């Protein structure tokens, strides 16, 4: 499947891959489908997208804001699902994750929302507040609908945690960068190669390692250091939000930046 | 694995960033130890006896229920060290972030009570404290901010969402999924995750073994109901707790009905609301069809919050507890009425549970029954709100 | 005539307008009769344990003697219903008003919290209260004039003379010389004429009682001192009362230097005036050479009295008790110490007491002493005033 | 003495006295002088005069503020005596009697008070604020330097006090018309021929009535109760205020007044 066809791909090509993640309708419906498009044309290898809740309490204040802008212009998750399926028409292939806090997913039924996700072509779901203990019915509905589960490596994982994420994750492992919530100003700066080397000893899904990362230094340190790759957010959305009033100039920056960030990922 | 069942039937659990979990589990391992441990029993009881006071009184009610078959106790809680029972559960808080070698306090607050209590042990023990607090109830609550500074606490305004619990909430969370190594989140109420809904009942319980030894005492029997106001559940379930295996004591919680159920504007999401996650807990929330998390509304700043623990949703579930509402003005009523009637100035989160007793008596005046409300604080917090309310309604 | 006696030394007597002499004998009467009645003792213990929160903790302070050879214990009468020692007394006093078939209560405050205790009793036990207050208190203290208006008491400002405390006390004798019948002069200190002195230290004096057997328990001898701020002398004279016979107890009281007894801008009478006759006693006050009664002074309304009661200045002659002075601005540093290295918040008034012992303490550090000072109230009624003192000095 | 004399022409007139009350140094001292001039020139049998106090607690508004007016033209005691010796220079014959509270007479010794009224020629002294109980040494330098003790009968004397006041007082019997402070405002309505009675049967010295007259009807009444006389201070002192800024008009009114009240003594 989707991120299994990646990863060989840009191991064949010696390459990390690069994933911006962004809020789904921020600003808008119609601005946000045009900002996905741009991120794959300028080299996204893969997209995390978050459908926008109330209370994202892992997220800094750029990804509240961007929450904010989506409600604004009155985006709701059902939206959200409708233009998940667009992109998918669009791009066949680029594997697309999802994002989420818990109560968007038990809120009409666990096994609803990923059927709903199968239905619209989604390929993994990370659920941010529930850890691998409470994943039961989490993994198991979304494993039912094809779906992979996404589990977070910690930089305080211990070893039963290892084996745990090793064992019930699929498609890829965040590796967290850091402590603390999502936002470009708070580099990760502890060295994460032990986490890496036991991930792949215990034959975990190849990491890609998120939070803080800003720069493409931050890109090839951790291709450099094992990642499979690595995910941007609260950097692409700071693009967004300095530009908008200006949605062309908006495009072109984000281009600019994720083609940099994506060089940075060929080693 | 844990050491303590996390969750109460289908509520409660630990639904937090993978990130939290050590200390989740840290936290769980240091309460079962000095659960077993006499020099922890002994300088927990200490502090609650001779710095916070305990115990509180048990005050029969002289005139409020004149010409009725009810008989009224009131557990003075609003007699403890700070002003309510919040004092109970974070001196034996504090103490575990003291075995655990934590230096520091992260903690929320609405009435600014559970931000005293925070800071006025902080103080005493040592520790440094940081107190969250909606910018709405910041501007409101000023003279409370400013204890918390006098005692030495940074208080942080939250200008975030409805500017009120809920989100103070949200920020000390995040501040401690980059803290945790050295600052202990103190939770004021017997909400979110485990193991912490499950301590704050532990550390509050004293209020209903006390409450049982005194009314035998007084009266020879156990209260056919005991009565506490839910806004997150740590006074209610720490007047329940020692009450759950008496199946004749009636357990009724009040949340806040706001202005009324109809309106939408309330704090009722046990009865009101529908099960979800988040701030840590499957529980009853109050949010909108699509699962986002709708903004809470009281007179009283302490029951401001749009979920609960789920030891109450647990309880209710299986019938061992029944949960009501009062909306502002019933509880406006009865602050009044034990201000002018028994010369007590009750805070307004404990004014509702006051309220609904006031009706269990009016409604059925030749019913003879023997009732206690848990008066879980002082309403001095409340005298500005209130008469900015008196005022505006020319009566006064 | 009278059943006991109205004079400590020189010091006391009855000089109040003839018409009153029947309303002081009645009282006296009244209480000598109510001493002897084991009822009336049952009547007031119970309102003393189970609605005023009898017997109050004693604190041992923690952080604020480190580094020196002093203990120090507070007598938490902050943790008294109401918020202060007053509501012993009140209690009591309003129990004999019932016994001599008054139905109104007159009573006078400065800090407000006499009147705040005036009106809780009277409200619990079916009393109409009226409280004269000086209008500069007035403006000052609005939040406990409301929690009065609340309790259904009526508050009416003076404005003449100093707008404070003497100018209340004139008011109030000036309404019970027309109103003795029904009304009865709920006097809030230990002055004034017989029998007042005596009846209220009578009603204060658990305080000392209780501390005496608290003290043994925790340190098997008596304190080295007991230390208390003297206003009119109520909270001071209840905790010296039971240990004047243990002559090993020094007995230390705390006037109000306010901005320095240098100034003549303080409430120290007692060290710094002359006797005289006023207030229905003879005692120490400030008085011009002509004999005209002088204005005090004090940061804290509730010390801001030119007078003492008539005990002190006898227990002061004869060299049991010593008396001593504290200005505001070494009030304020205790209260402000307090709050941050104990959690505590101190009315204002009692901070005068502490901050003595820790000017015996810091003065001394290497004097091994046992300490105890009377926590005479909570500073809640006192943020607002510290606030704008910290404002005012860049502190803020 | 002056008193004896006085209830002894008085007799023989069938005649009560009338006896104004004023603050010494209302508004200033040389208006109070022509004031009191002006009260024994329209028929004041005798006077009764007060020094100014810080804290009268006896007072209602009306003599309050009296005092204030003294005090803002800057009356001491001192001031007091020398008026004093002045109008007893003035006036051999009329009974000069002071109003005082207890710290004025006590402050500087209570001997060398009453030594000093001696010398200015004062007839009598009531004490306000000290009941016949703590009256002792009032008394005996009162009658060292002979000067009459006042004591006052309150509508709810008891036999005992009836006796105290007998025997103890000298000169004249202030006889309470009510209870409560002084003012006009508040007309004493109970019957007090019963004390009346009692304190002749005990041969106590004359009683003259005082608290609320304020009126011609009111002196009359209290003499046809048996009272001696009559004192009326408030009344007065409310002209004195109502003309503080016409001093001739307040002369010609306090003439108007007195006459009248004294015209209502002859019974
Ligand atoms: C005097 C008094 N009585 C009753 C209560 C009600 O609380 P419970 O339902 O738990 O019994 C309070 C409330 N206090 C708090 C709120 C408390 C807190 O601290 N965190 C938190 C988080 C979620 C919900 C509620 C809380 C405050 O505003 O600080 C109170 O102050
Ligand atoms: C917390 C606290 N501690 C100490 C004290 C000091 O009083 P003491 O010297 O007697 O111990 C107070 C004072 N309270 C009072 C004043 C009190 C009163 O009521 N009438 C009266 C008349 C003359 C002098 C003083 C008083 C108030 O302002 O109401 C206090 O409030
Ligand atoms: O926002 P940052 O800090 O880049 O974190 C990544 C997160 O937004 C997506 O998983
Ligand atoms: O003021 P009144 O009410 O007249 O009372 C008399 C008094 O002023 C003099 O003894
Ligand atoms: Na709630
Ligand atoms: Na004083």
């Amino acid at each position: 499947e989707r991120y299994e066809n990646l990863f060989a791909q840009l191991n064949d090509r010696r390459e990390g891959a690069f994933v911006p993640f962004v809020t789904l309708g921020d600003p808008g419906i119609e601005q946000s489908l045009k900002i996905i498009d741009t991120l794959i044309d300028a080299g996204a290898d893969a997209l995390e997208l978050g459908v926008p809740f109330s209370d994202p309490l892992a997220d800094g204040p750029t990804i509240q804001n961007a929450n904010l802008r989506a409600f604004a212009a009155g985006v709701t998750p059902a939206q959200c699902f409708e233009m998940l399926a667009l992109i998918r028409e669009k791009h066949p292939t680029i594997p697309i994750g999802l994002l989420m806090y818990a109560n968007l997913v038990f809120n009409n039924g666990i096994d609803a929302f990923y059927a709903r996700c199968e239905q619209v072509g989604v390929d993994s779901v990370l659920v941010a507040d529930v850890p691998v203990e409470e994943s039961a019915p989490f993994r198991q509905a979304a494993l039912r609908h094809n779906i992979a589960p996404i589990f977070i490596c910690p930089p305080n994982a211990d070893d039963d945690l290892l084996r745990q994420v090793a064992s019930y994750g699929r498609g890829y492992t965040y590796l967290l960068s850091r402590s603390g919530v999502t936002g470009a100003e708070n580099r990760g700066a502890l060295p994460l190669h032990h986490l890496i080397e036991k991930l792949k000893e215990y034959h975990a899904a190849p990491a890609l390692q998120g939070f803080g990362i800003s720069s493409p230094e931050q890109v090839s340190a951790a291709v450099r250091a094992g990642a499979a790759g690595a995910i941007s957010g609260s950097a692409i959305v700071k693009i967004i939000e300095k530009n908008l009033a200006s949605p062309k100039q908006m495009l072109a920056e984000l281009r600019s930046f994720v083609s940099a960030m994506k060089a940075a990922s060929r080693a | 694995t844990t050491l303590l069942n996390p969750y109460f039937g289908e509520f409660g659990g630990m639904y937090v960033p993978q990130i939290l979990m050590p200390a989740l589990n840290q936290l769980e391992e240091a309460f079962v130890s000095a659960q077993k441990d006499p020099e922890f029993q002994a300088q927990f009881a200490d502090l609650l006896k001779n710095y916070a006071g305990r115990p509180t009184a048990l005050t029969k009610c002289q005139n409020i229920t004149a010409g009725t078959r009810t008989t009224l106790y009131l557990k003075r809680e609003d007699l403890l060290h700070g002003g309510a029972h919040k004092t109970n559960q974070v001196l034996g808080q504090a103490l575990l972030a003291k075995r655990m070698g934590k230096s520091e306090i992260i903690a929320e607050t609405g009435a600014g009570q559970h931000g005293v209590a925070s800071a006025l042990a902080s103080a005493l023990l040592g520790l440094k404290c940081r107190i969250y607090m909606g910018a709405k109830d910041v501007e409101r609550q000023s003279p409370n901010v400013f204890r918390m500074r006098l005692m030495g606490a940074e208080v942080i305004p939250v200008h975030s969402g409805s500017a009120t619990l809920k989100d103070a909430c949200n920020e000390a969370l995040r501040d401690w999924s980059g803290s945790y190594e050295t600052a202990h989140y103190m939770l004021g109420t017997a909400a979110g995750p485990h193991p912490y809904p499950t301590i704050v009942r532990e550390f509050q319980r004293m209020i209903g073994e006390e409450t049982k030894a005194q009314i035998l005492d007084k009266e020879g029997r156990l209260p056919d109901a005991v009565i506490a106001c839910v806004g997150g559940g740590s006074n209610a379930i720490g007047m329940f707790a020692d009450f759950i295996n008496d199946t004749s004591v009636g357990l009724i919680g009040v949340e806040p009905g706001g202005h009324g159920i109809e309106t939408g504007e309330h704090g009722a999401p046990l009865k009101h609301g529908r099960v979800g996650i988040y701030f840590g807990m499957k529980a009853p929330m109050m949010q909108t069809a699509d699962g986002q998390i709708e903004e809470s509304y009281s007179i009283s700043a302490g029951l401001d919050f749009p979920s609960v623990g789920p030891q109450h949703a647990y309880l209710n579930s299986i019938g061992r507890a029944d949960y009501v509402s009062i909306t502002d003005d019933e509880a406006l009523e009865a602050f009044k009425t034990l201000c002018r009637h028994e010369g007590i100035i009750p805070a307004l989160e404990s004014s509702h549970a006051l309220a609904h007793a006031l009706k269990m008596m009016r409604e059925q005046p030749e019913k003879e029954q023997l009732l206690v409300v848990n008066l879980s604080g002082r309403g001095d917090k409340d005298i500005f709100t209130v008469h900015d309310i008196l005022k505006a309604r020319g009566e006064i």
